[PDB]
């Protein structure tokens, strides 16, 4: 676990800088909504999710440096539209910088790009008839335009860390903590963690699985000083996501919704 | 693969390190780490010197990563602040902005050393305790420094923050948080004996030797210069000045890598009247001053009985007169040299 900075959220750039405004994200999505739906564009975010997650598998990433990268990846769309760098170019470089906050092992140039070229064909053919055409001198391209435009924000923090702590406190760490990771893992496939303090989402996913595997902890929560109503709205945007993943069949529709994205436009 | 109107769009937008600063001919500092510039403003009337830091290599290394990924976050004012990043496309170097620090212990060390051929009462007191008081800031972070020397102990000139210390260069990038991966004066015992990890503990026997540097003006741990962890000369110095540990004194010795490899080289009994104390007493140095007990404290062998940071703060060394003071310089006159600029090719 790299621990850095750990205690330090109320006065990180996370908190002060990357914790929008739900309708200032949503009024930036605006030109993104001239060629998607709004159902479109959630299934987009939902599909380069599960991309980076592939890639990060695939190169024996842990799962805080996927996450972060994912981070990443929906902060740079957040600000700046799906035609302004392919995200097939921007999944992979956010893979690679998140991999090198840490300094536990490298992650080599050619070991990415084949893990990229490996990946999209073995479990992605169904979104990409080519192969991955991007070389190394892209992405390290790419990389540069990332961190300018991330403005340099690179200390990303997650939910898994309290979630740990709380299922610690509550002593149920057998019963509830693989299905609440599951929760926290899930939860990257929504806008929440541009929204909430990942304190909070930690909570959602620990009630949602208190829910599911019929563990009553309402005296728990009670004993707990936070915004209640506030993780009430992150239980609401995880069950939404459910029937959403219920009635989405990503690999019927990607192709089709990958077409309708603005594409990058070519010099004069 | 990119829009063409983004691009040019951030081509238009983008700060450039040249057209801002003026640094031609201003290098104060070269190294493993890169170029550093004295640098002012071209523009903005700022009249405010600035460092301009040219990372070594191109592209964003794991060091340049994590040294911008911790710098964008840790705020004290004991510790370098990062004001700006720049990074220039054409050749892909990355340039950090820092406020400029005239002075560092090595040159204010030497400067003394020079003088036999810590005249403000409280200044040596007042280094110590901002250093300790950013070490602490860092270490509560989860932030080893891992390189700490005189050489990167800060110290501002004249201006708004006169006299303040600044801690620099930290060794923010150490493949799996390893020594053992790629002058040893300032280096743990441990560390010599093959520790893996780089520890709270390693930092603070750097800042024993600084603190007793600055009391005597010399290297306490001097020794000959240039993959292996173990020195031999480095720790047979540390013996000579410390003495050579009992069982009691570091029981946990025989778990480190290079036991067998000490016993090997070093007899208990040639060092029997060799000890700090004594160091110290040669050196002009009460003994039964609150600064002796606290260096003793700080240069402990065995890590786990080092003192941490927060409690060396609390040391009452640091309520005994004179009291260590925001401006280390106390309002004297600052006698120490500026910095000389590189025209080495
Ligand atoms: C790796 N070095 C650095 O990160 C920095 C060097 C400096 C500096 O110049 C110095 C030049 C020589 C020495 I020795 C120490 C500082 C003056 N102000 C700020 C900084 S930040």
């Amino acid at each position: 676990d790299d621990k850095a900075m750990a205690g330090n959220f109320w006065q990180s750039s996370h908190y002060l800088q990357w914790i929008l405004d739900k309708q200032d994200l949503l009024k930036e999505r605006q030109k993104d909504l001239k060629f998607l739906s709004e159902e479109e564009y959630w299934k987009l975010q939902i599909f380069f999710t599960n991309v980076i997650q592939a890639l990060g598998e695939h190169l024996k990433l842990r799962q805080q440096v996927i996450a972060t990268a994912t981070v990443y990846f929906k902060r740079f769309y957040a600000r700046y539209s799906l035609k302004s760098i392919d995200p097939v170019l921007m999944a992979p470089t956010c893979v690679f910088l998140a991999s090198k906050v840490e300094e536990f092992g490298v992650v080599s140039n050619t070991r990415l790009i084949a893990a990229a070229t490996s990946v999209l064909k073995t479990r992605f053919s169904y979104a990409f008839p080519k192969e991955f055409p991007y070389r190394m001198n892209h992405i390290l391209e790419c990389e540069f335009y990332l961190l300018e435009l991330m403005d340099c924000c690179l200390i990303v923090y997650h939910p898994y860390r309290p979630l740990l702590q709380y299922v610690q406190d509550m002593g149920q760490e057998d019963m509830l903590l693989p299905l609440a990771w599951r929760i926290v893992n899930d939860t990257y496939r929504t806008d929440l963690c541009l929204l909430y303090p990942p304190f909070m989402i930690a909570l959602a996913c620990l009630h949602v699985a208190c829910v599911v595997q019929q563990k009553d902890a309402r005296q728990w929560f009670a004993e707990l000083s936070v915004d209640m109503e506030k993780i009430l709205e992150i239980i609401r945007v995880i069950l939404k996501l459910y029937e959403q993943w219920k009635n989405f069949d990503e690999r019927k529709e990607m192709a089709t919704i990958l077409s309708k994205m603005p594409k990058p436009k070519p010099p004069p | 693969k990119m829009d063409y109107d983004f691009k040019v769009k951030l081509s238009s937008e983008r700060e450039r390190v040249e057209d801002l600063f003026e640094y031609e001919g201003c290098k104060v500092g070269r190294g493993t780490y890169g170029h550093v510039y004295k640098a002012k403003r071209k523009d903005g009337k700022d009249d405010k010197d600035y460092a301009l830091k040219q990372i070594e290599g191109t592209g964003i290394s794991m060091s340049a990563c994590r040294e911008i990924a911790l710098l964008r976050e840790l705020k004290h004012p004991n510790v370098i602040s990062l004001q700006k990043v720049f990074l220039s496309h054409a050749d892909r170097k990355v340039w950090l902005l820092f406020d400029y620090a005239e002075h560092d212990l090595w040159h204010i060390i030497k400067f003394h050393r020079a003088s036999k051929a810590q005249l403000p009462r409280g200044m040596v007191k007042s280094l110590l305790y901002q250093i300790l008081d950013g070490i602490h800031y860092l270490h509560a972070n989860w932030v080893l420094h891992r390189d700490l020397k005189p050489a990167n102990i800060l110290v501002m000139g004249e201006g708004p923050e006169r006299g303040r210390v600044k801690i620099a260069d930290m060794g923010f990038a150490r493949l799996f948080n390893s020594p053992l991966k790629p002058t040893f004066w300032y280096r743990a015992p441990e560390l010599l004996l093959g520790a893996r990890h780089y520890t709270k503990a390693i930092d603070i026997w750097a800042i024993g030797c600084i603190f007793a540097e600055l009391l005597t003006s010399e290297p306490i741990f001097h020794c000959r210069q240039e993959s292996n962890p173990y020195h031999h000369d480095q720790l047979d110095r540390i013996f000579n000045v410390m003495g050579f540990p009992a069982d009691k004194d570091w029981e946990d010795i025989k778990k480190m890598p290079e036991h067998s490899t000490l016993m090997k080289d070093f007899r208990r009994n040639t060092y029997t009247n060799c000890s700090l104390i004594k160091y110290m007493e040669k050196h002009k140095v009460k003994p039964d001053s609150k600064a002796f007990h606290l260096l003793q404290k700080l240069l402990t062998m065995d890590p786990i009985k080092r003192i941490t940071s927060e409690q060396a703060m609390q040391d009452p060394y640091f309520l005994e007169d004179p009291l260590p003071t925001s401006d280390v310089f106390a309002g004297c006159q600052i006698p120490y040299p500026k910095r000389e600029f590189l025209t080495e090719e």
